């Protein structure tokens, strides 16, 4: 989204009211987070605790492994609530957007007001906390939203265009995943289906490899700030965070079944948080329900015997792909009876075009038969 | 202004190509699934051998 | 690349286009540019510098 | 039939391309220069064989208009600028570029005269830049 | 008017996908074609044998 | 807020100098858009009449520039050395005369390297003046 | 034919001999630009840009230009 | 659809291509920059004369020392400097006007 005026003074008046509501919920996802630590660090496996390293085979780089370094709490629910899990995420996201900004404040002095004056013109990368009235918090929510549509084609376009250029699916199941996986959000795909292509790209390229392209793409999909993006394994590391919090209040929901009892709009902000729903679609009920059952059956019953998700590219590149709208089309029909190239008939035609219409027009035929007839007259001469 | 251009105009045709084929496909699938259902009723020659029966023919 | 075009079979052809026109024009100005030259630098009245032996390119780049 | 150009080629044969199989192939055994459908495409043999195809007055069976509600996709973006809109910002931007650099040429090989004459009688022979003012203690 | 390949040629442009080439992306979807009558009879009865079974 | 990142913000009307574009891309089209005007690199294209037209145009442009902007200087500067060191000296002569000694320079130009000597050597025993008759 | 490295492209046969020999060829349908047409010779009736402006006088406009270029100094010489 | 060289402006692109595509290059090319200016960014006046000249240096003229004069100039007069003080001199007003009597 660009920015504007109207916005730049909804920001203005909203700012110190914004930082006391982000001051306050940073004490409570503080709290949220220790919580959630202490219990990671106290009944947290031997690797992910240890942080057990894991190497690509190529070039020996470090980075996340799904497996290891990702752990699901299927008994996070005494400790902490679902409602808490997604504050914590929504705190993280807008404690990254605060910190990349207080960061540039701190390094450029008094030079950044300038520039805060253009970030305060546009809710991209403005908090949550900004808007204290239901229509601010649409607008935040529909650029939000414009971003993560300007953002996820490229990453899912570089997926598929890689894998298909440098490999080929083994049998026909995964050859009708991959091509269904990749569908516009028109259309509705059978998670069921899709669910191979995860065993195929894990057999192509896992979490733990992933490129610092693809992963700037994919931040720039999960709204995550990416200047400076530095090493791969930074917001590598956020996106590893956030995902390992949503597959534990994922856990929590499937086995509590507590979407059915969700609200309307908490069930909206759900999806939302999964990148299903977008808010501009205005989804009803049905909808957010179909969609967060398919995510669901997407994970698969594995999910829930072990808390192990399928491959996480994949996963993002499908739930992405509901952001992924049919490319546009405007105009009349009747437009296309209308010529290209009129300023050109000034011109007519020279010798060689006049000399190439004649050949092969309609009397080609004709032509091609004087010709041959008189080399071949020609040559029999010559002999 | 040059190169970009030039790349997606030689792209252009290999893509045309693979969305048509995508189509037929999909178009295929949806005809490979129609299957005529025919069903099975009760034959009313036993309603009618029931009927004789009750009335202790 | 050299894959198409118009080509004139034979000099008399040049005027059936006009860049080859132009072309057959720059030809003409580059052949007849040395007959130029024969003459005017071949000239019975043609002198050299008296002077020529005061200062020459060869002691300046030495 | 007009004299407008058609779907380029960049001057190759298709009978021959890595590409091939994407080029549709007429009764005739000769693969078309461009997605559509060719009746007449032919080759030709220079140094290089290229193919060509020549526009022709041919009558083709119309489907009747659809409804709008079936090909039109309402998903325009405020960044997203159409391939026509692109095509005219660009022609008009290379017309100005093309008469800047039309007086630039005949400027420099035509008026600019050459720096450093050794006669003095054209062009500059250079000059101090940044020179102090106002400061007497420098001294 | 046919913004799909518009669409996907830029943005695997965009993303260092300069090739114009599939080969094996062809090669999986080159024999697809139209299915003919008889073809569609077979696998109609294939289909109903194996909902029987 | 104050300047657009996208080229979709347009500054002027889709109809601006409309006329004048379509002429200068009819220009550009009608001999370039062609199945046999196949570039290498962009660089060198396929049809003839480019290369007949833009070689000889090139060409003459860039002798132009070297004759009356480049050449000059040593014709200039072989004039001054050899009648007096001085401009005013050279300008003491009459047209004709900066003809005659131009023409000489040309001949030593075209003579270079495959050509006679006693253009620039002074044989012994001749009369003519010597590199020190004006010091 | 060549025009020294300007070769002339030739049109690729499409019709095989049977079909071809049942082919009738009729020039009258033919432009009169083209008639007796000849692959070594295609542009032998082929008209002129300009009427009256044979390939001679341009190439004799250009060695007059060449000869002005050179010889101009000589009749009108300007000083330094 | 989004894509950086049909929808971003010239500098926001050529800012992207130098800082997400190839921001090594342009460091380097910074670097080489900042070299060249800093060791290959002079020219003595006998190297002027002996190589920077079309065809030659005009002696008869002198145009460098022309030059020279005018920059001195311009630096006296806008700097307000007096050239007959003892440090310039080596020697007291009175004997420079002891010495103008004498020669
Ligand atoms: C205006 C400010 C100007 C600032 C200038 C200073 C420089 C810039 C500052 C910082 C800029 C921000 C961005 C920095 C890069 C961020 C990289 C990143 O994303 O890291 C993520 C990463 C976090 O990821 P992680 O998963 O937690 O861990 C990484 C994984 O292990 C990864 O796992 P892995 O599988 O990749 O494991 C490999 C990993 C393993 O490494 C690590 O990741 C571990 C951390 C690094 C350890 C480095 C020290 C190693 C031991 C050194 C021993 C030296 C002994 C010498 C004894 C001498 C005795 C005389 O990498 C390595 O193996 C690399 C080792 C380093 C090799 C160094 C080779 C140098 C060659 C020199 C050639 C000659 C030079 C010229 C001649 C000199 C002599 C005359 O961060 C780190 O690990 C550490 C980040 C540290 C950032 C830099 C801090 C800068 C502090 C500056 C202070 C001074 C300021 C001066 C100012 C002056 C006035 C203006
Ligand atoms: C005055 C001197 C200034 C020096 C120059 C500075 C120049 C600017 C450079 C940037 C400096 C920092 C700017 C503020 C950032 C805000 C604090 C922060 O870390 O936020 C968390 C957050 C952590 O991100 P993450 O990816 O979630 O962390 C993953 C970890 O696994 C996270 O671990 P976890 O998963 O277990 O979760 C832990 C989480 C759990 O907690 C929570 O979730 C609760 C929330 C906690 C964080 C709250 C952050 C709030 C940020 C907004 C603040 C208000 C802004 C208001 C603005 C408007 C004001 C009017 O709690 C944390 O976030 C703790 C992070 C670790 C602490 C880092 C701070 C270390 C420095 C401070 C101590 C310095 C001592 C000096 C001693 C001197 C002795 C001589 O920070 C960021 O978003 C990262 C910074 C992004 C910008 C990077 C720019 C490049 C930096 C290169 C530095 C290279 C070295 C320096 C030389 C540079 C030369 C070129
Ligand atoms: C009070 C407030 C509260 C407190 C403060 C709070 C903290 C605030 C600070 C933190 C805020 C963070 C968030 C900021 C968001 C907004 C950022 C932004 O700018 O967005 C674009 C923003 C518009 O954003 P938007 O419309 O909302 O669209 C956002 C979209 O999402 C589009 O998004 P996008 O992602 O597509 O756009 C991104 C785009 C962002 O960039 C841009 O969009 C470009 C912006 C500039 C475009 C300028 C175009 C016009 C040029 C005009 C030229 C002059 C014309 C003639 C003038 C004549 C005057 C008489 O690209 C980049 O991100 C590229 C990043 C490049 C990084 C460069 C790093 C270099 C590192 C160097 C190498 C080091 C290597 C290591 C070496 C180590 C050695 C040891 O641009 C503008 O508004 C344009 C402003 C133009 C101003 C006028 C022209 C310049 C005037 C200069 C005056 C100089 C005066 C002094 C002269 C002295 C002479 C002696
Ligand atoms: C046709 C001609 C047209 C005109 C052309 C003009 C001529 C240009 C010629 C050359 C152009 C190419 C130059 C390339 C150089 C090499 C670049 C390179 O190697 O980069 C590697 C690498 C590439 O970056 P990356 O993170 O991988 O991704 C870059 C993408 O663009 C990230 O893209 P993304 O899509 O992933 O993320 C988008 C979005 C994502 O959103 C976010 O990330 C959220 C918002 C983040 C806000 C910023 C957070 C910063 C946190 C702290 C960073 C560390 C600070 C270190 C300490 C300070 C050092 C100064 O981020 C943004 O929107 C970034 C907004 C930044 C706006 C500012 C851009 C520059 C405009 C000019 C302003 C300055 C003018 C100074 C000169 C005039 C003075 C009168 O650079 C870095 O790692 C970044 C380090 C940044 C360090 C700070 C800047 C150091 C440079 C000196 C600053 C001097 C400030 C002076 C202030 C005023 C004094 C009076
Ligand atoms: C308000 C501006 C900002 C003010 C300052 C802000 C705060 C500080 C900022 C950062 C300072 C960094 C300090 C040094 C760090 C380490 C590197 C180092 O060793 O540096 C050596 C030296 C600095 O000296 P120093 O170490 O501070 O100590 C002094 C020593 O005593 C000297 O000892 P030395 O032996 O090294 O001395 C030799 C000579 C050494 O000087 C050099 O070698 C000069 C090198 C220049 C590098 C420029 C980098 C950027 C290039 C972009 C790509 C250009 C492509 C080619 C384009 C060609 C056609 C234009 O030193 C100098 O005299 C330094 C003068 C530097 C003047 C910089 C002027 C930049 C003009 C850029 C024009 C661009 C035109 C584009 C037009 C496009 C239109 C469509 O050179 C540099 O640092 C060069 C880079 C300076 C960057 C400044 C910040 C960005 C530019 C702001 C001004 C933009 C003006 C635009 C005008 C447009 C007109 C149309
Ligand atoms: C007729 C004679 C002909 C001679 C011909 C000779 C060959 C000439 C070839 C020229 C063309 C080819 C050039 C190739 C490139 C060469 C590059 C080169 O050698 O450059 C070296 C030079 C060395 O610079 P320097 O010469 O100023 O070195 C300073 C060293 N002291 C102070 C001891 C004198 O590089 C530069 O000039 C650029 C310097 C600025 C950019 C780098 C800054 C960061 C430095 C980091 C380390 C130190 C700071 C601490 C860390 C950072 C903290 C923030
Ligand atoms: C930000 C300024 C704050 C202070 C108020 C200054 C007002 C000065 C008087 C201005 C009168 C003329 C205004 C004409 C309309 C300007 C429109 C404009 O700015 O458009 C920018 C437009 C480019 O737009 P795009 O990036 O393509 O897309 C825009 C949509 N996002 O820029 C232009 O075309 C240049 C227009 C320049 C207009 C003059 C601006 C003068 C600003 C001076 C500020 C300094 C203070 C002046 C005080 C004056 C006191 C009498
Ligand atoms: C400038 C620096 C800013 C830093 C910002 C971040 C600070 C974060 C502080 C977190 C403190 C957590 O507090 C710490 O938790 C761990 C894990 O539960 C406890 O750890 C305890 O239980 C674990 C798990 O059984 C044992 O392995 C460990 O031996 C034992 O000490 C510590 O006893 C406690 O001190």
């Amino acid at each position: 989204m660009q920015g504007s005026w109207s916005v730049l003074k909804k920001n203005c008046s909203n700012f110190f009211p914004g930082l006391l509501a982000f001051a306050q919920q940073t004490q409570e996802a503080y709290g949220i987070w220790l919580r959630i630590y202490n219990r990671q660090q106290k009944y947290g496996p031997t690797d992910f605790v240890e942080q057990s390293e894991t190497f690509s085979p190529d070039y020996h780089k470090r980075f996340h492994s799904q497996d290891k370094n990702m752990w699901v709490d299927k008994e996070l629910c005494t400790e902490v609530s679902q409602k808490e899990v997604a504050r914590l995420m929504t705190y993280k996201l807008d404690m990254w957007r605060m910190a990349h900004c207080a960061g540039a404040l701190l390094a450029t002095g008094g030079y950044a007001i300038p520039f805060g004056l253009f970030w305060l013109a546009n809710d991209t990368w403005v908090p949550s906390s900004f808007n204290l009235t239901g229509e601010e918090l649409r607008a935040w929510r529909e650029a939000q939203d414009l971003y993560r549509y300007r953002s996820a084609p490229s990453y899912l376009t570089d997926t598929k265009w890689h894998f298909d250029f440098h490999a080929y699916p083994w049998n026909e199941t995964q050859e009708r995943a991959w091509d269904d996986l990749f569908e516009k959000n028109d259309v509705r795909r059978d998670p069921k289906v899709v669910r191979p292509a995860a065993e195929m790209y894990d057999g192509f390229i896992k979490f733990e490899l992933i490129r610092r392209k693809s992963l700037r793409h994919l931040c720039r999909s999960m709204n995550i700030p990416t200047f400076p993006m530095l090493a791969r394994l930074c917001n590598g590391t956020r996106v590893r965070d956030y995902w390992n919090l949503a597959w534990c209040e994922d856990y929590m929901v499937i086995t509590q079944r507590l979407h059915e009892s969700m609200t309307d709009e908490e069930l909206y902000d759900y999806a939302w948080r999964r990148y299903l729903a977008p808010y501009d679609k205005n989804l009803n009920r049905e909808q957010l329900m179909e969609r967060v059952e398919d995510y669901f059956e997407f994970l698969g019953p594995d999910f829930v015997a072990h808390g192990k998700a399928p491959n996480l590219v994949i996963l993002t590149n499908y739930v992405l792909g509901y952001y992924n709208d049919p490319a546009y089309l405007e105009g009349d029909i009747s437009e296309l009876d209308k010529n290209d190239y009129d300023h050109l008939a000034s011109w007519g035609k020279d010798a060689f075009l006049r000399r190439l219409e004649f050949e092969n027009g309609p009397l080609r035929d004709q032509v091609e038969a004087h010709t041959q007839r008189l080399l071949a007259e020609r040559a029999a001469i010559a002999k | 202004d040059i190169m970009v251009p030039s790349f997606v105009y030689n792209k252009l045709p290999v893509i045309h190509f693979l969305q048509e084929k995508r189509a037929e496909q999909k178009l295929r699938r949806v005809l490979d699934e129609t299957y005529t259902e025919w069903t099975e009723e009760l034959d009313q020659a036993h309603v009618t051998d029931a009927i004789t029966r009750s009335l202790n023919i | 690349m050299l894959l198409g075009g118009f080509v004139p079979r034979r000099f008399s052809q040049f005027n059936r286009d006009p860049c080859w026109m132009f072309f057959i024009f720059s030809v003409g100005f580059w052949l007849g540019e040395y007959p130029a030259m024969m003459i005017k630098y071949n000239a019975r009245d043609l002198v050299y510098d008296p002077h020529r032996y005061v200062w020459s390119h060869h002691d300046d780049h030495h | 039939v007009g004299n407008g150009p058609t779907f380029s080629t960049g001057g190759e044969c298709m009978n021959t391309c890595d590409i091939q199989n994407a080029f549709p192939m007429n009764d005739r055994g000769v693969r078309s220069s461009s997605p559509f459908q060719e009746p007449n495409t032919a080759i030709y043999d220079s140094y290089l064989a290229w193919t060509y195809f020549q526009p022709m007055d041919v009558h083709i069976e119309k489907l009747p208009a659809p409804e709008a509600k079936y090909y039109q996709r309402h998903t325009k973006k405020p960044w997203d600028v159409s391939s026509t809109e692109l095509t005219e910002i660009q022609s008009r931007k290379k017309y100005f570029q093309t008469l800047g650099y039309l007086v630039a040429f005949i400027y420099l090989y035509f008026l600019m005269p050459k720096e450093k004459s050794f006669s003095g009688l054209s062009g500059p022979d250079g000059h101090w830049i940044m020179l102090p003012k106002g400061r007497p203690e420098l001294f | 008017w046919c913004p799909e390949v518009r669409d996907r040629a830029e943005l695997e442009v965009d993303i260092t996908g300069w090739q114009w080439w599939s080969p094996l992306e062809e090669r999986r979807l080159l024999p697809v074609r139209l299915r003919s009558v008889n073809e569609v009879r077979e696998i109609m009865s294939k289909t109903q044998a194996k909902k029987s079974a | 807020v104050l300047f657009s990142t996208y080229r979709s913000s347009r500054l002027v009307s889709k109809e601006f100098l409309h006329g004048p574009v379509m002429r200068f891309r009819a220009l550009g089209e009608y001999y370039f858009q062609r199945a046999w005007n196949g570039t290498l690199n962009w660089a060198l294209p396929g049809e003839y009449r480019l290369y007949a037209v833009m070689i000889p145009f090139i060409y003459f442009y860039h002798r132009w520039h070297n004759d009356h902007t480049l050449d000059r200087d040593h014709v200039e500067k072989a004039m001054i050395m050899r009648w007096g060191g001085t401009l005013e000296d050279v300008r003491k002569l009459s047209a004709k005369d900066q003809l005659r000694v131009r023409c000489f320079t040309d001949i030593e130009k075209l003579y270079s390297a495959y050509g006679p000597k006693d253009t620039y050597l002074q044989p012994p025993g001749d009369t003519l003046p010597g590199k020190d008759f004006y010091r | 034919y060549n025009m020294l490295v300007f070769r002339d492209p030739k049109r690729r046969p499409q019709l095989s001999e049977e079909e071809r020999a049942k082919v009738v060829v009729n020039q009258a349908e033919w432009p009169e630009e083209f008639k007796d047409f000849d692959p070594d010779d295609p542009y032998k009736n082929s008209p002129e840009i300009i009427k009256g402006m044979s390939s001679w006088n341009l190439f004799l406009w250009g060695v007059e230009c060449a000869f002005i270029y050179q010889f101009y100094e000589l009749v009108f010489p300007k000083s330094i | 659809v989004y894509t950086r060289w049909k929808c971003d402006r010239l500098p926001v692109f050529q800012l992207k291509l130098f800082t997400q595509e190839y921001p090594m290059h342009a460091a380097v090319g910074i670097f080489t920059i900042i070299f060249l200016w800093k060791h290959m960014s002079h020219c003595s006046e006998e190297t002027e004369r002996k190589y920077g000249w079309w065809a030659g240096y005009p002696y008869w003229r002198d145009p460098i020392a022309r030059r020279n004069e005018t920059k001195y100039k311009q630096m006296i007069i806008n700097n307000d400097v007096d050239i007959t003080h003892p440090k310039w001199t080596g020697c007291s007003v009175e004997q420079l006007e002891e010495l103008s009597r004498v020669v």
